[PDB]
């Protein structure tokens, strides 16, 4: 699970525990438009290569990056975001995915 | 999930088994270039 920064909860963000740095194949940061209302992503795989698209403004998407894995991805999951900012008693805001 | 005699298996390995429908390991062929999954 994860926790949001503003108005945090009594829990702590803990989804992985690594004593040392594991082997990585891709580590890069990107910047997007913070004033955007909606975000769109195109994720797919082909010939063992992972492709990813993203868009901050407008409905059409643009190329972001590509990664080679050599395996076949099978499952995906969205972990819950638990904090005190998406509640009903507070301002009316909900999470959509 | 566990391996389910009543709770038997391929017996022997899938290389020389006679019940491929019940054996969990399915023989596959590489496609356009990948790695041997097992
Ligand atoms: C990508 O951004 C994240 C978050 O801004 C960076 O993670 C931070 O890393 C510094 C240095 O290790 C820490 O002091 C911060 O606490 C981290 N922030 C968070 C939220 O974890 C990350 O380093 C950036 N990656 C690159 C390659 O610059
Ligand atoms: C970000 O989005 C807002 C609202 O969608 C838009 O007005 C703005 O031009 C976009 N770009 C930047 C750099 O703020």
């Amino acid at each position: 699970h994860t926790v949001c920064k503003s108005k945090g909860s009594i829990r702590n963000e803990s989804w992985h525990i690594d004593s040392s740095e594991p082997l990585c194949l891709f580590k890069k940061n990107f910047t997007y438009n913070v004033s955007a209302d909606w975000l769109y992503f195109h994720f797919y795989q082909e010939r063992g290569v992972f492709y990813a698209y993203y868009a901050d403004v407008g409905m059409p998407t643009t190329f972001l990056f590509s990664l080679y894995l050599g395996t076949i991805l099978s499952h995906y999951y969205v972990m819950p975001l638990t904090c005190n900012a998406i509640s009903s008693n507070t301002d009316n805001e909900t999470l959509e995915y | 999930k566990y391996r389910h005699w009543c709770r038997c298996s391929c017996l022997p390995d899938p290389i020389s088994t006679y019940s491929p429908n019940t054996c969990p390991q399915k023989k596959v062929v590489v496609g356009i270039g990948e790695h041997c999954p097992g």
